[PDB]
RNA sequence: UGACGGAGCCAGCGAGUCUAACCUUGGCCGAGAGGUCUUGGUAAAAACUCCGUCGGGGAACGAGGAAUUCCUAGUAAGCGCAAGUCAUCAGCUUGCGUUGAUUACGUCCCUGCCCUUUGUACACAC
């Protein structure tokens, strides 16, 4: 993978592994032949904060633009993802889209 | 080394022996050769020059 | 065979030479120096 | 990476298989450019003589030549 | 003349037997060298 | 991780250098302990001291295997990759097969197109506690290097009077049971280092009634090595020679891993020094 | 003088790097333009060379 | 300033540097048009990005590559790698992220080796 | 499973004022030693790619039996350059590159080898 893969989830099917990486990415690798079947870029849509004591913008910040925990649902359809940022996202896999983003 | 000998017989007799190049660095004579007939190979101390003259003492 | 024989004999001879050398030098030191310090203890007495 | 797990060998395309098995020889080990030129010219001949389609013919040949029941020497 | 290094030994009946008897006696005494567990 | 290897090795060299710089304090505290127990006057230097003289309470509380392996001397099993030189002739490949067989916990690698920096990496990264490299000469074997991958030592031996088992006879098979070990005549500090390396090359704690023994004998600075099977009789013990039988001689010890070629050398076989042949273990 | 292999000189850490400044081939404008005096200035620069060499050998 | 992006490619021991600039719409592997990389059994293994993404995406920009090291097959694989990676890098720096992500998806659909060369590490047993 | 002429193009190791042959005809010089000149004969990146051409060897041999040995991925097998490291290696030795597969990745039936044949660990479960 391009980055370091700091969170790992595995499909109920057990054929696919969803891996969350410090470049703000979630990938989905198929496991019978090891290959990247479907990816979901997240880096953009994370409402990440700026602390009181900081000295830089909450856009240019880079402490909080990766997803650190992942899980599939049980139809093997959706992902819930969360980080050390303000928000929890909920992606839909087959289209690779965001269904919602809470705060 | 090319002229301390003239026959592989001879070098086999004298091999495994101890020589010192005129420069003063030691070394040992180790194995006769084939295609030239009296030349042998020595394993010296450092990179022995072409501009030297190796010697072997004998009584 | 000649190599092994020669190196053996050379080692034995050099070690034996050393042993005799120390034997001698040390016996001169002990005997003579003892009697010399005797004579010196004598001279300082007077 | 077609020979690490059990069946990545299966997942590899067919023409690649044919090319490599073709270069498997006593003095053709290690000339894959020779193997590929060879198979390209073969398929050209295929298309010229049997008009229909090389790849379809190759697949048909492999299926129709696959053996279907073997034996093993008994203990 | 002199020489630079003792040549290699060549094995014989005497060498084989001497080593063999040292081995056999070490067996009779079971005096052994080995890596022991460090337990706990 | 190689960041981590570099830091950990650097720490180690530093710790060793300071142990070297305070062995004299070891000796001085030894003197003070001695006098305190058997009350005798102290020399002038220690007597005038007040810094050590004062702090010598903690150090009074203060207080064998060699160092690099003592971290895991008897805990994990040391596993070994026996690896041929390059483009190996069939006789050499046979020899490497038989050596992998000889050790326990050993596995065999054909060398083609593996360079040493890459092999050393993939080892350090898989965990392969020892590397063996074998060199030949027209099928005959002559060189054997033993490297220890946690940044350890590499002893490059020569090996001469080889006898190959398949060459010997259709002798069947080995016993390949975790063997017993015999080491004779290693005396000097270097001898202890060598026995340490080979021993931790082997496995640990053989079952108290095994059947085969591998023996490393010192004879005139040449190590001999044999394998044997022993079945005990009530009147005596008779054994059968087995495995390779060959004569081996250390000729250098690089404190780095083998690929370094500019590591720190603890010993080397001096063999153009004028008094070469009068002494043992040179 | 010593000379360094390519891996070494391509991997030296920043501060301890080497500075091999390659000769300029295509003659440049200023080096084309500059005048160098003649006659007495010729002889004077010769003389200064000679004097400095002498005093250096002396010291 | 000129919009400008550089990438890399590495097969066995072959380096492939690839500049990508916004310009007149051409492709040059080291001073000679890409139609004349010589192996001729692999020229399409070089084209593979060009074709697989369609041309106009390249009509906008200029790609210059230089390659070294390795040999024939390795250098061809290295160029294809550098071209593809350079294309995606430029389209994620100065052009829209939708092009970025869908290009990455097209490539990883076809064959991931255009993006992450495998550092095919040796293995224990 | 080719030969030959031109083409086409790409490597990685290594950089000690140290790296490197002998016989032979005769000229001149030289007190000599010798020196210079002549002088005749014998020692030491490939493959790959596109175009063109051709279509058994001077008594032995035409890919090497029977048995046995090694091999699972940048691995088998090809192919050339380079170094010669205090042991070993020129009848060679070790590195560094480039080209790059076939087929198991299972089973304990055979062939051996090992083990254990008492849970002692603390649940729930046999």
């Amino acid at each position: 993978v391009y980055s370091d893969v700091l969170a790992l989830s595995m499909r109920p099917d057990g054929k696919e592994v969803a891996v969350s990486t410090l470049k703000g990415q979630i990938s989905i690798f198929n496991i019978e032949d090891a290959k990247q079947v479907g990816n979901i870029d997240c880096r953009k849509d994370i409402i990440s904060g700026r602390f009181n004591q900081d000295r830089f913008t909450a856009k240019n910040s880079e402490r909080s633009k990766f997803f650190t925990t992942i899980h599939y649902s049980f139809d093997g359809m959706a992902i819930v993802a969360g980080g050390n940022n303000n928000s929890i996202c909920l992606y839909d896999v087959p289209n690779e889209v965001l269904l919602k983003r809470f705060i | 080394i090319k002229d301390m000998f003239s026959s592989a017989m001879e070098v086999a007799r004298f091999e495994g022996a101890q020589i010192k190049t005129v420069s003063g660095i030691r070394g040992e004579i180790k194995r006769a050769l084939s295609k030239p007939e009296g030349h042998y190979r020595a394993a010296f101390e450092d990179k022995i020059l072409m501009s030297d003259i190796v010697i072997l003492r004998s009584w | 065979f000649e190599a092994r024989q020669r190196i053996e004999e050379k080692n034995k001879e050099s070690s034996d030479y050393h042993a005799k050398m120390a034997h001698i030098v040390n016996t001169i030191n002990t005997e003579e120096g003892a009697e010399k310090n005797k004579y010196e203890r004598e001279r300082k007495l007077r | 990476r077609y020979a690490n797990k059990r069946f990545r060998k299966a997942q590899c395309p067919i023409i690649e298989r044919l090319t490599n098995s073709l270069m498997m020889n006593g003095r053709n080990n290690g000339k894959k450019l020779k193997a590929v030129r060879i198979i390209k010219h073969t398929l050209d001949i295929i298309n010229v003589l049997t008009d229909q389609n090389p790849i379809q013919v190759v697949v048909d040949a492999i299926t129709n030549t696959g053996p279907r029941e073997d034996t093993t020497r008994v203990g | 003349f002199d020489r630079t290094a003792k040549p290699v030994p060549v094995i014989t009946s005497e060498v084989t037997e001497s080593l063999e008897d040292m081995i056999r006696r070490r067996i009779q005494d079971s005096n052994f060298d080995d890596l022991q567990r460090r337990t706990l | 991780m190689l960041r981590r290897q570099a830091r950990e090795r650097r720490e180690y060299l530093y710790r060793k250098a300071q142990e070297l710089q305070d062995s004299q304090l070891q000796q001085k505290r030894q003197i003070i302990k001695q006098a305190l127990a058997q009350g005798k006057p102290l020399p002038k230097e220690l007597a005038e001291d007040e810094s050590l003289q004062k702090d010598f309470r903690y150090d009074q509380s203060l207080k064998q295997v060699d160092d690099e392996y003592a971290a895991t001397s008897g805990i994990m099993d040391p596993r070994i990759i026996v690896t041929t030189s390059r483009d190996p002739s069939t006789r050499l490949s046979q020899f490497a097969k038989e050596i992998k067989l000889l050790f326990p916990n050993a596995v065999r690698l054909n060398r083609g197109n593996y360079v040493m920096p890459n092999l050393v990496d993939a080892c350090k990264k898989s965990g392969t506690t020892d590397l063996v490299v074998l060199h030949e000469h027209r099928g005959v074997p002559t060189s054997l290097t033993i490297s220890h991958f946690p940044h350890g030592p590499t002893a490059q031996f020569s090996l001469h009077n080889v006898v190959m088992r398949h060459d010997i006879i259709n002798a069947g098979n080995q016993s390949e049971v975790n063997p017993h070990l015999i080491f004779d005549n290693f005396t000097t500090a270097l001898g202890k280092r060598v026995v340490c390396i080979l021993k931790h090359l082997f496995n640990a704690g053989p079952k108290k009634d095994s059947e085969r023994v591998i023996t490393f004998a010192n004879r005139g600075d040449f190590i001999s090595v044999r394998q044997h099977v022993y079945v005990r009789t009530r009147e005596g013990v008779e054994i059968a020679e087995v495995g390779p039988r060959f004569e081996m001689r250390l000729f250098e010890l690089r404190l780095g891993t083998l690929e370094n070629k500019d590591a720190d050398v603890e010993w080397q076989l001096r063999r153009f020094i004028r008094t070469a042949n009068k002494k043992d273990y040179l | 003088g010593l000379k360094v292999p390519k891996a070494v000189q391509k991997e030296l850490p920043f501060k301890s790097q080497i500075h091999q400044m390659k000769p300029q081939k295509k003659k440049t404008y200023m080096a084309k333009r500059a005048v160098v005096l003649g006659g007495d200035e010729k002889k004077a620069r010769s003389f200064i060379q000679k004097v400095l060499t002498i005093s250096k050998a002396k010291d | 300033a000129v919009p400008s992006v550089q990438t890399f490619g590495k097969k066995k021991s072959a380096t492939a540097v690839a500049h990508v600039k916004a310009g007149k719409g051409l492709i040059k592997v080291n001073g000679s048009p890409i139609t004349l990389v010589e192996p001729e059994i692999l020229r399409f293994k070089v084209y593979e990005p060009l074709l697989l993404v369609g041309l106009d995406k390249f009509s906008n920009i200029d790609i210059r590559v230089r390659v070294t090291g390795g040999g024939h097959v390795s250098q061809v694989y290295a160029i294809r790698q550098a071209i593809a990676k350079g294309l995606v890098a430029y389209h994620q720096k100065y052009v829209d992220e939708q092009s970025k992500n869908e290009l990455k998806k097209a490539f990883t659909s076809y064959d991931r080796t255009l993006l992450i060369a495998d550092s095919r590490r040796p293995e224990p047993k």
